[PDB]
């Protein structure tokens, strides 16, 4: 009728009737049949459906990874001839795990299947599909053991990427990497589907990194996993056909990524022209800086910083330069840790993140350091608030284009106190400043005595009784000037 | 359909000729279990006409089974839907010279609801037409 391919469907059907059972010589049919409860998960509804199935499972596993072993299984269709029963791989954790891990793994795979369908909806050159996976429970066995179950797929198995930065370069395929990057953008940076692997574009055992990093098991490295992906990820023709903004890599990182651009140009997957554009979000710091006008992408850049410092990306010395590049990108995206760290670094001050990295002193770097420290102070970092109070007070680390301002210094001291130097120290410093006045602040004997008495009480809290007595005396001295 | 005709003939002759009640008796005595549905469906009854009706049934059930097996050929993960990736994998594994756009078109033709996949209802429609 309206189908000019029915000949193709039927040709495939009969050809398949002639193909042999790839597991025939394992004689799973001869195995004693076992009862199992199959638990299946619908990811759109979040709903589980459990039914009863009959399975014949091999007594010994045929494969063993680091975490799981795999059993050849035949399962009868509740919709006859065991010889024609469908072949399944049944996976079990070698070491005993909490039962909920199996159901969480199913949730992970079914979510990734939803993401494959979303990617397909954007009319990609090659479509993808994450194989359904469910659980079978063998209640008639000691301890009612659980297994993952997936259909057996004939073909060359390939890991196209890992959940930790690996990318397959030998005959590099575009579609898996484009799919991972697509999930990153289309989810609004809330997740990325990696560990893309399977036969052709039938994927299995995928992993998902989420911003929270709490779901989808111990393989969810969170923003760290996103960073591992984007450190190695070279955007391809599919990424561009869908509008995927590249990840802002360092110039050196970009060169390392481009080392395979000739392979990408020689890849086999060619675009069709029908591809469609990606709530989504851009993987570029520019469009994200506009979006912000609090950012997962900034957390990814910060994770890149820490992986550079930790030697993860080290092949020679760790990059340092690229670490700073990504620290700046994280800062401009509002990661308070990055803003504090860059404010300390540009001010030549001891810093925690990238501690052994010292930036060259420039006057422009002095202004940058104080600006970052004031931003951090206005954002609530107490350390920066104290450094800015000290800068406005004494001029230490003050930007040359700014002036000592004891009004501003008092503002920041008191913001610190209202939130590793003791508190009586800052209270007494405010007291001194109001005792003499200066740098735009007028003498205030009454307030100086009030703050000296607050400092005396705080000293009393810290057991510094004799210091408290000195502070009470200083308060009396401040008040003695009045009248 | 010969020795099976002999089995059907013996089953009927046990009731010899036939009535509706008897029809249910003979269907159950042949292993079947007709719902009052199929009873009133037909819906007395001779043996040539009984052979004809039983042949009809057998044909319809065999065609249902054949189409379900055909679907199992392509629904590689048994989720109830033939994705484009699945049909591509199958066409490759069975040695067919269809391109990727051709596989997308094979799916599109049968995709009545437009979800980019072929459920079993759409598969049957494609096969029973
Ligand atoms: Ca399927
Ligand atoms: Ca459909
Ligand atoms: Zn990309």
């Amino acid at each position: 009728n309206s189908f000019h391919f029915k000949e193709a469907w039927k040709h495939a059907i009969q050809k398949a009737k002639h193909m042999p059972d790839p597991w025939a010589e394992f004689h799973l049919e001869d195995i004693a049949t076992e009862r199992a409860t199959r638990h299946r998960y619908n990811a759109v509804t979040g709903e589980w459906l459990d039914d009863e199935v009959l399975i014949k499972m091999a007594s010994q596993p045929f494969g063993r990874g680091a975490m799981r072993e795999c059993f050849r299984t035949k399962k009868l269709s509740n919709f006859q001839q065991w010889k024609g029963a469908s072949n399944y791989v049944a996976k079990r954790y070698i070491e005993p795990v909490d039962r909920d891990v199996y159901f969480e793994d199913v949730r992970l795979q079914m979510e990734a299947k939803l993401w494959g369908e979303e990617y397909n909806r954007h009319k990609p050159p090659k479509q993808v599909d994450i194989m359904q996976m469910c659980i079978i429970e063998l209640k008639d066995r000691p301890g009612k053991p659980l297994f993952h179950l997936e259909h057996y797929i004939e073909g060359k198995y390939i890991k196209y990427n890992s959940n930790s930065g690996f990318v397959r370069d030998d005959n590099i395929r575009l579609t898996p990497q484009a799919f991972s990057h697509f999930t990153f953008e289309r989810s609004g940076h809330q997740l990325i589907v990696v560990d893309i692997q399977g036969v052709g574009d039938l994927y299995t055992d995928p992993q998902i990194h989420t911003e929270t990093g709490t779901d989808f098991g111990d393989g969810n490295l969170g923003v760290r996993g996103m960073a591992l992906f984007f450190y190695s990820h070279a955007c391809n023709r599919i990424c561009e056909s869908m509008g995927l903004a590249p990840f802002d890599l360092s110039p050196r990182e970009r060169d390392a990524v481009n080392q395979n651009t000739k392979l990408l140009q020689s890849a086999k997957t060619i675009l069709r022209g029908t591809e469609e554009k990606c709530l989504p979000r851009a993987s570029a710091v520019a469009l994200e800086v506009q979006r912000l006008n609090k950012s997962i992408l900034g957390k990814v850049h910060l994770a890149m910083v820490r992986y550079h410092e930790g030697g993860r990306f080290c092949e020679e010395e760790w990059d340092q330069e690229s670490a700073v590049f990504h620290l700046e990108h994280a800062a401009n995206l509002g990661e308070l840790e990055a803003i504090v760290g860059l404010g300390l670094m540009y001010s030549q001050l001891p810093h925690h993140i990238l501690a052994d990295v010292s930036l060259k002193e420039t006057e422009e770097n002095k202004t940058k350091g104080f600006d970052y420290l004031l931003k951090a102070a206005e954002a609530g970092d107490r350390q920066s608030m104290i450094l800015v109070a000290r800068a406005f007070d004494s001029g230490q680390n003050l930007s040359p284009d700014r002036c000592q301002d004891w009004l501003e210094a008092l503002h920041w001291y008191n913001t610190a106190l209202e939130m590793d130097e003791p508190r009586y120290m800052m209270l007494a410093r405010e007291a001194e400043m109001l005792f003499t006045g200066g740098y735009g602040l007028e003498k205030d004997p009454q307030r100086s005595g009030d703050l000296y008495t607050q400092a005396a009480e705080a000293a009393m809290e810290a057991m510094k009784g004799r210091l408290a007595n000195q502070y009470y005396q200083k308060a009396e001295e401040a008040w003695a000037q009045m009248e | 359909t010969e020795e099976q005709i002999a089995e059907f003939k013996e089953a009927f002759s046990l009731f010899d000729t036939i009535t509706t009640k008897e029809l249910g008796t003979v269907m159950r005595s042949l292993g079947q279990n007709p719902t009052e549905a199929e009873l009133q469906d037909m819906i007395t009854i001779d043996f040539p006409e009984f052979l004809t009706m039983m042949a009809r049934k057998m044909k319809d059930t065999d065609s249902e089974e054949e189409i379900r097996e055909a679907f199992r050929v392509f629904d590689k993960d048994g989720n109830g839907y033939i994705s484009a990736a699945e049909l591509r994998h199958v066409m490759t594994n069975l040695g067919e010279k269809l391109t990727d756009e051709e596989v997308d078109e094979m799916i599109r033709e049968a995709d009545i609801d437009g979800d980019g996949q072929v459920n079993y209802e759409e598969f049957v429609q494609m096969m029973t037409a």
